[PDB]
């Protein structure tokens, strides 16, 4: 029969995407650094527009202890930790886990939430002052006082 | 003073402010508005103290601990409540705007706002109402520009318009909408635009080149090195990540380059980056390119020098004091030449002459700020050596310190003493072929050939001590120019004298020796600066040796039937063509460098030689003050088969393998007492870092944070298998974070500040003795030589006045500092800053010439016709011709230069 | 400072009014009769200091647009717990001494003095619970008491 | 006054007695968050100061703690002595209900202390780890040996200039390793064990393969004269460790210190660096790990008591544990502060039914063991000792309580809000053999459950974590909409969290005895020193003295009886 894990559980890690199909990550590196081993390694790029994103991720999963530091890390909730345990490998250079085997096409546990539209930093969509709890730029030629 | 605070008595200086003094204690108060180079303003209130009367008061008053004096007797409470409450509030204040940026924003990690507001203990937002937000402008290829994450705390506008001087930066609007940057979209035009990054503790003016690239601080791998874009050797700390070079930081030296670099130091290091540069030994055999490793490439090497008859090696002022006396014994001491030309030689041996055997002290970098008057000669100091003409700005500024100090005004209340000097200033008189940046503050400027400007320089000695030689020929006007500059030089008490050899004419140098010769003759504190070209040229000129045009010699008479050439690309030095004939005569070429070059085509054997990123060297300063640089990242780390070592290691290797036929890959104290016994004048190498059996309590030198991320993973790709960590034989610091980088460390190689609490730039307080002052146990580095007991004598070789001839053009030399440098114009980034070739011309000469501003104009130099623009310059003189020096095409040999045959194509 | 009518039997000099808990000023008083909200009135007041800052200073610049926004929200009655507090709270650390100029303690006066005496008015501006987060989905609050 | 307030004890009894004694000027008293008194003594009174503490009228009888430390880099160590090495001593006095550190400074160039074997005999390992780890020589030594390195070892891999990191491995040390294990037999001198009386000649000497550990027997035919355990083998360097992962990412690595353990082993870290960072955690905090620690301190005593004489109840355990925290042995769970996650929505219905199925379980246990005939031949009247053994050789835990000594950490010296739980903590006669602790651990698994009926009734409402500045990570709603929680997140996880510099030390009822952390902070983001007393090290070192004259066969049982892991051990 098949094993039931609760959704808690901490096992093989994904990077997720955001309610509008992009991926999460904004490649900020505090998964890197909050990783105790050290098994996480990953470059920021830059869109035309100015997204960041990940140029490269990698996870070395023989190091990998599922300690789920790098999850509690992730201020975009991109990197999850997700109920699947079946990743036994014939090499372990095939425990190297690149950017294509790690994202999924969804957001994973965390449904809705949207890093994007909560920072100052604008990206195609969202211009200045288009984020939460922001208003619109005022020019600073203004003719109001 | 005796100050108390929280009942502890500490004894500090009362010409302080209080956070500056309790900062230099180690106290830890939240700031930013203050800088230790800006002085206090009191804008962004976050130095609250609490100060009492006395020390029966308790109730007290919050005072702002960067507007008060640390006077004696004073009572100041920091872990009060009420200020710890306040300064709480002041960062909530400041957060109630704050974007939610942090991991989008390159300061994360770096960012002195993350400290402070970590610092307070203010962690729980109550604020529920919209962000102000702001539209970005585009500050050109090196700022980029985020004006949301701005606290307005005016530290750049105070740095960029009254320390650095740049006019189109300021602050727009008013009461929360206030507005720091440009008038308009559009380049930042100061040369020293790059240091906003570090002064500006949010993330709204960050490095574009780093941000195209983006590492976190915590992950770089930082090394203590000098800045090798021209020879003023500015401290910095280039940090990697991944193999490649990431970024220039700057390292603090209280004695050379204290807070400061410029453009082209911090944003000029993308040559190390280039994908063409040579990554392993490459034969030559027909038209074949045969990969080599080091082994059989030093013994092929050996065999061809070994069968040859005579072995010349030219070497460059780019390479280090190691690699260039490696050379020289690799070839021998006669058969060594300086890879410079010779009029450049002699001008450079001309400025070490005056430099170590005039008589009079050449002061420090940092020195210069404290000189009464300035006399600039021939050079053009913001376009050549920068940070001189950032210290003659704060020079200039010192008339307005006197003033506001004999009001009794505080040294540290730097509105107040730029009130009271409004706009006095020292005397700045400055020459130069056309228009210099440091017009906005010189008291005079003369636009003259250079023969006009040596003549000026002698007609001033001649009258400050009538037994210089005289200058005939003096126009009236300019005699009373002249007694201007006499009566400003005569009763300054630190006159400074700068000169250099970028003017091309041994004259200028010969007219600054007299100037400072009968400064000192009258009894005054003359001191006097000399730049020179490159990063050690300096060290090259003390080396000595042969000049490039004996080397060609040698090669086209066929006396020298084998030529290695050591970092030195040797057009930017002689004629292309004659280079290239003479290297195609000779039946072994051995180009030992780092950058893919033109004349590796002509090569038999290209030894793939580190950078100054990959590699650890000494370089000599422009003020003849030796300096260690050490080696960043192991470049074969990531690419295993990566043959790239340091240059005095090849030649050492060649030596070994010529000699006994075996490979020797030595360390570096053993090639530096090679040196130090060998070259009794550059003994003082030694002493400029310690060797390599250097501990810290039995520890090494940490090169990389101690939170360094990704050990198993940023090689996984390549290799599941971790490799081992890199070994540093040649230092006293590791290729990891096992190591020390404690502030309170006796050492004086900081690689990169980092303190518990602060992990922004503001972490070099806790590495400093004083705020501001120097590093705790002495800055890095080693004069060679002393000031001499005994002067030189008057040069009585005045030149006559220029005269201009028919048909024949003096070449002007025009310096860009985004351009001139070799390596710094090969990086890609500075494409977009460099200039347009434009080949300067007068309105006389261009309206007899026929010829308009924009329209190109052909002329052959050396037998080569070349095309290039017309811009008009007013300022220029007739029988004179503008030319962009370093560019390509254009050597910087041509300065002085006649051209012919300058015609509309 | 506002005063009330027990204060109009003061001579208008510094001294007494000075121990009366405000100043004598231009000494050109203003009358405020029962029709006018105090509310709406100290927001007026608040919204043209703040609006008159020249944003040197932290406390000025940034301390009296929250205490405007505050006060508008009390005059449209959506006012939230923890906002009299905030603003006696900026009274207090905009007071002399704190800022750079005298800008900003007169322009706390008004609004200390209106707290004081006229509570009432700022009190019923309170109608709702605090709230600045939204909901998360797949993430638990911590739950303050 | 708060509990974690830096206090100095000068109120102690044992100061003014130590002061009436040594005079004023013997000693430097240090104020720490230990919750200690901390005095340096000089090295040439050590011995008289050991003696003297012995002697007292409520004596100070174990010693709790042995070790060194590094003071060399450490910067902040104002009105302490000056001191290259230190070694420190943690005398635990249970009629006072008391305990004290003394600390012995030490130059590099003379790093040599008087030898406490006469005194306190667990010296003998704690002495022969400071000199293994740190190269601190004790005079007078027996045999000063290393315990946790091989023989062949270059270093002590605790000094600071030590590199923590793996070196390159080699197949050349390897097959050297290979071939001196294959010719130890025949190799085999007995006095590079402390043994006597090698080959009488009737004698005969052994090795024997709870973890894997050797121990070197010494036979008069099937009687065991004399034996020394060899360990070392599941060396870990977990305390190095601690000195180079910041406060918040060591969490893992104190879960796998005694891994049957879990959050029991995660509860005096986090408690260490929240006396360090003067956090007061909310009452839901307290009840959350109490409740993590009873439902794993059940889990290690069902495995103890099955391995002794099953797996539902584990199992039922591990689903619930997996439920809350993710996982199941090693959850990482407990944070600076608070806890990871909230409870899930469901965590009742788990916990309520293993409370209503386990009772009917404890009663078939108690039936298999106290009815066991079998068992009841087999176990008691071996490998007893009595109060005097057991205090003088560090034994906590079940052994401890069986010789009759009413100390259990939950009751002296509460932790955690176990203050507001009612349980009683079982004390047996005055001998500690395998039947009396095995009814001690049957019945401490029954207050464990009454301590899980207690969380699971009244579970207070309120905050998962802290309101503190230090609490690391701040909460994630927070974190991801807030500025000010995302700056304090950001800094908390890469950097890491500043413990301002004091030292703190937490000790705990484990599964197996008292655990302790005692944590020095050099103001950083990480620790400067991590020191782990674990009851398993005590408790294996008492087996020398507590089977001279058995035989082979009751030394399994014995090891069967103690409650210990190698992982405890050697961390
Ligand atoms: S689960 Fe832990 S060990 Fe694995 S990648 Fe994340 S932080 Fe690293
Ligand atoms: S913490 Fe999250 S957003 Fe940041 S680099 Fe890692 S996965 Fe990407
Ligand atoms: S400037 Fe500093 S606090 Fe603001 S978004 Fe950037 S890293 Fe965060
Ligand atoms: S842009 Fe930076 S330096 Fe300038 S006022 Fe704003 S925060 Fe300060
Ligand atoms: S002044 Fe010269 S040495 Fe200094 S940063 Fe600029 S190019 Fe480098
Ligand atoms: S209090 Fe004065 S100095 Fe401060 S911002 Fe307001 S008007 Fe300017
Ligand atoms: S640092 Fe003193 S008020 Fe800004
Ligand atoms: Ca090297």
């Amino acid at each position: 029969e098949p094993v039931y894990l609760p959704p808690r559980y901490r096992g093989r890690i994904v990077l997720t995407r955001d309610p509008d199909g992009e991926e999460r990550c904004v490649a900020c590196n505090l998964c890197a650094v909050a990783c105790p081993v050290g098994c996480i390694s990953l470059q920021k790029a830059e869109t035309k527009d100015g997204r960041w994103y990940p140029e490269f991720f990698r996870i070395n999963f023989s190091r990998c202890i599922f300690c789920g530091l790098c999850e509690e890390a992730c201020p975009t909730t991109a990197i999850q930790l997700t109920p699947d345990f079946e990743m036994g490998e014939y090499k372990r250079q095939d425990l190297v886990y690149e950017k294509e085997d790690l994202l999924i096409s969804g957001p994973g546990k965390y449904p809705e939430y949207n890093f994007y539209r909560m920072a100052g930093m604008a990206i195609d969509g969202k211009d200045k002052g288009e984020a939460e709890n922001e208003a619109k730029p005022i020019d600073v030629k203004s003719l109001l006082p | 003073a005796t100050i108390h605070v929280d009942g502890k008595e500490y004894e500090v200086n009362g010409a302080d402010n209080l956070l500056e003094a309790c900062l230099s204690l180690g106290l830890d108060i939240p700031y930013f508005c203050w800088h230790p180079a800006l002085g206090s303003v009191g804008a962004c209130r976050q130095c609250a103290v609490k100060q009492y009367q006395n020390a029966e008061d308790t109730r007290g008053r919050l005072v702002m601990s960067c507007m008060t004096p640390a006077s004696d007797g004073t009572f100041i409470s920091i872990d009060d409540e009420e200020a710890k409450q306040f300064r709480e509030s002041v960062v909530e204040w400041l957060m109630t705007n704050h974007p939610h940026d942090c991991p989008v924003c390159e300061e994360g990690g770096n960012c002195h706002l993350q400290d402070m507001t970590v610092m307070t203990g203010h962690s729980f937002r109550r604020y529920r109402f919209t962000k102000r937000t702001h539209r970005n402008q585009d500050l050109g290829p090196f700022i980029s520009h985020e004006m949301n994450r701005c606290i307005a705390c005016y530290r750049c506008v105070r740095y960029y318009k009254d320390y650095a001087g740049g006019t189109d930066l300021g602050v727009y609007g008013a009461h929360d909408n206030v507005y720091f940057g440009r008038p308009e979209d559009g380049t930042l035009e100061s040369e020293f635009s790059g240091n906003l990054v570090e002064i500006c503790p949010t993330g709204v003016f960050t490095d574009k080149t780093h941000s195209e690239r983006y590492n976190r601080k915590w992950d770089m791998q930082f090394a203590p090195s000098i800045c090798q874009q021209c020879s003023i050797g500015c401290n910095i700390s280039p940090g990697e990540r991944y193999g490649e070079l990431r970024r220039i930081e700057n390292r603090y030296n209280g004695t050379v380059n204290h807070y400061f670099l410029c453009d082209r130091g911090r944003f000029g290091y993308g040559y190390v980056n280039l994908k063409d540069r040579p990554r392993q030994p490459v034969q030559r055999r027909g038209d074949d390119f045969i990969t080599l490793n080091a082994e059989q490439a030093m013994q092929g090497a050996a065999d061809i020098l070994r069968q040859s008859k005579k072995v010349i090696g030219i070497g460059s002022p780019r390479a280090s004091v190691e690699s260039n006396f490696a050379l020289r014994e690799l070839v021998g001491e006669e058969n060594f030449y300086t890879g410079i030309a010779h009029g450049e030689q002699e001008r450079l041996q001309l400025a070490l002459k005056v430099l170590r055997e005039g008589g009079i002290y050449t002061p420090a970098l940092r020195e210069i700020e404290s000189y009464d008057a300035v006399l600039v000669l021939g050079e053009d100091v913001t376009q050549t050596g920068a940070r001189v003409a950032l210290a003659v700005r704060q020079a200039v500024k010192g008339k307005a310190r006197e003033m506001a100090a004999a009001q009794k005004v505080a040294d540290w209340q730097i509105a107040a003493i730029l009130n009271i000097g409004q706009r006095a200033k020292h005397p700045l008189f400055v020459t130069n072929v056309d228009d210099t940046r440091l017009d906005d503050i010189a008291a005079w400027t003369y636009r003259a050939p250079v023969e006009d400007q040596a003549r000026l320089g002698f007609a001033i000695a001649h009258a400050l001590d009538n037994s210089a030689p005289a200058v005939d020929g003096i126009e009236p006007e300019l005699q009373s120019k002249i007694d201007v500059i006499v009566q400003a030089l005569a009763g300054a008490k630190k006159p400074l004298i700068i000169s250099g050899t970028n003017a091309g004419s041994l004259e200028v140098i010969q007219a600054a020796a007299n100037v400072a010769k009968a400064l000192k003759g009258r009894g005054a504190d003359v001191g006097i600066t000399m730049i020179a070209r490159s990063v050690n040229s300096m060290g090259l000129g003390i080396m000595g040796g042969g000049s490039l045009e004996e080397a060609l010699t040698e090669l086209e008479t066929g006396r020298a039937d084998a030529v290695v050439v050591l970092e030195n690309d040797l057009h930017r030095h002689a004629s292309a063509t004659r280079v290239n004939a003479a290297l195609a005569k000779a039946p072994l070429v051995m180009v030992v460098d780092h950058q893919r070059t033109a004349i590796m085509e002509n090569a038999h054997l290209v030894l793939s030689a580190a950078s100054f990123a990959e590699s650890d060297g000494t370089v000599i300063n422009n003020e003849g003050r030796a300096q260690r640089f050490f080696q960043v990242y192991d470049p074969a780390y990531y690419d295993s088969k990566t043959v790239m070592l340091e240059s005095w290691r090849w030649l050492h290797s060649l030596h070994s393998t010529l000699l006994s036929r075996e490979v020797d890959w030595t360390q570096l104290d053993h090639v530096i007492d090679a040196v130090v016994a060998k070259i009794p004048e550059l003994a003082g190498i030694k002493d400029a870092a310690p060797d390599a059996t250097f501990r810290i309590r039995g520890q090494k030198l940490a090169r990389e944070p101690h939170r360094y991320s990704g050990r198993t993973a940023m090689r996984a790709n390549i290799s599941v298998h971790e490799p081992r960590q890199p070994q540093d034989i040649d230092t006293m610091f590791t290729f990891s974070m096992e190591g020390n980088n404690q502030p309170t460390a006796h050492r004086s190689q900081v690689p990169f500040a980092w303190a518990p609490g602060w992990n922004s730039p503001q972490a070099w307080n806790k590495f400093q003795d004083e705020v501001g002052g120097k590093l705790r146990f002495g800055d890095p580095g080693v004069r060679l030589f002393e000031t001499s007991e005994n002067g030189l004598d008057y040069f009585t070789s005045v030149p006559a006045r220029f005269q201009p001839q028919d048909g024949k053009w003096r070449i002007a030399p025009y310096y860009h500092l985004f351009g001139s440098d070799e390596l710094s114009q090969r990086a890609p980034v500075f494409q977009s800053r460099m200039p347009q070739p434009y080949i300067k011309l007068n309105p006389a000469d261009a309206a007899k010439l026929g010829v308009n501003a924009g329209t190109r104009v052909s002329f052959s130099y050396d037998g080569n016709t070349v095309t290039l623009p017309v811009e008009i310059a007013e300022g220029l003189t007739a029988g004179q011709v503008g030319l962009p020096m370093g560019m390509s095409g254009i050597a910087p040999v041509l300065a002085g230069a006649h051209l012919e045959d300058l015609k509309e194509a | 400072d506002f005063l009330t009518e027990a204060h109009l039997d003061l001579p208008m000099e510094f001294e007494s009014i000075g121990k009366a808990g405000s100043r004598l000023g231009t000494a050109l008083a203003m009358a405020v009769d029962h029709e006018i909200n105090m509310v709406s009135l100290v927001r007026n007041l608040e919204e043209f200091f703040a609006r008159e800052s020249c944003g040197w200073c932290t406390p000025c610049r940034d301390g009296l647009p929250w205490s405007v926004k505050i006060l508008r929200a009390l005059e449209r009655g959506e006012g939230q717990p923890g906002d009299i507090e905030t603003l006696e709270q900026l009274c207090r650390f905009l007071g002399p001494g704190k800022t750079f100029c005298a800008h900003a303690p007169g322009a706390v006066e008004p609004l200390q003095s209106a707290i004081k005496y006229f509570r009432e008015e700022f009190e019923a501006g309170i109608k709702q619970p605090f709230s600045n987060t939204h909901l998360i989905n797949g993430i638990q609050p911590n739950l303050l008491k | 006054e708060p509990a974690w307030q830096t206090r100095d004890h000068l109120d102690d009894p044992v100061i003014g007695e130590l002061r009436n004694r040594f005079g004023p000027d013997a000693f430097t008293v240090q104020a720490t968050r230990t919750g200690v008194p901390v005095v340096w003594i000089k090295r040439e009174q050590l011995l008289e100061v050991g003696d003297f503490l012995k002697k007292l009228p409520k004596p100070y009888v174990m010693l709790f703690d042995l070790h060194g430390m590094d003071e060399r880099l450490r910067t902040h160590r104002e009105g302490l002595p000056a001191a290259d090495f230190s070694v420190f001593y943690h005398l635990i006095s249970i009629d006072r209900n008391r305990d004290i550190m003394l600390k012995v400074a030490l130059a590099e160039n003379d790093l040599h202390v008087p030898t406490f074997t006469k005194l306190f005999p667990n010296a003998n390992w704690y002495e022969r780890e400071t000199w293994d780890l740190f190269g601190i020589t004790f005079d007078g030594h027996p045999n000063l040996r290393r315990i946790m390195m091989p023989q062949t070892w270059k270093g002590h891999p605790l000094r600071k200039d030590y590199p923590a990191r793996a070196t390159e491995f080699s197949p050349f040390e390897l097959t050297k390793a290979k071939q001196d294990l294959e010719m130890e037999a025949l190799t085999f001198k007995p006095e590079e064990w402390g043994m006597k009386r090698g080959t009488n000649e009737d004698f005969m000497f052994l090795n024997l393969g709870h973890g894997a550990f050797r121990i070197v027997l010494q036979l008069d035919g099937e009687e065991i004269v004399d034996c020394v355990p060899d360990i070392g083998y599941h060396h870990r360097g977990a305390e190095k460790m601690g000195e180079r992962q910041s406060w918040h990412s060591y969490i893992p690595y104190t879960d796998r210190i005694e891994y049957l353990g879990g959050c029991v082993n995660e509860m005096p870290y986090v408690l260490a660096v929240e006396k360090l960072a003067g956090i007061t955690v909310p009452d839901r905090v307290n009840v959350i790990r109490v409740m993590l620690s009873e439902l794993f301190r059940i889990n290690s005593h069902l495995l103890y008591i099955s391995t002794f004489i099953a797996f539902t109840d584990r199992q039922k355990i591990y689903d619930l544990v997996e439920a809350i925290t993710g996982f199941r042995m090693h959850p990482a769970w407990f944070r600076i502060g608070g806890v990871a996650h909230d409870l899930p929505r469901g965590w009742d219905r788990l916990l309520r039914e293993f409370l209503d199925w386990m009772p009917k379980r404890l009663a078939s246990y108690e039936k298999a063991a106290l009815q066991n005939t079998i068992l009841k031949g087999r176990s008691q009247g071996v490998a007893a000792y009595g109060a005097k053994e057991a205090l003088e050789w560090g034994t906590t835990g079940a052994g401890l309580r069986a010789t009759g000594i009413d100390f259990d950490v939950r009751k002296a010296r509460p932790y955690s809000g176990y203050e507001n739980f009612d349980f009683e903590i079982p004390v047996g006669g005055g001998v500690s053999d395998c039947y009396t602790r095995v009814m001690l651990k049957v019945e401490e698994l029954r207050q464990s459950l009454r301590i899980l009926e207690q969380c699971l009734n009244n579970m207070p409402e309120g905050p998962f974590k802290a309101d503190h500045p230090l609490t690391t990570p701040p909460p994630k709603e927070r974190t991801l909409q807030h500025i000010e929680t995302l700056i304090t997140h950001f800094l908390q996880v890469s950097w890491g969290p500043v413990m301002p510099a004091n030292e703190s030390f937490q000790m705990i009822e484990a599964t197996k005895g008292i655990n302790s952390y005692y944590l020095t902070s050099d103001g950083s983001t990480m620790s400067y020193r991590t020191r782990i007393r674990t009851p398993s090290y005590a408790h294996l070192q008492q087996i020398p003295a507590a089977i001279r004259g058995s035989l082979v066969s009751d030394l399994i049982v014995y090891l069967g009886s103690i409650d210990f892991v190698m992982s405890d051990v050697d961390r």
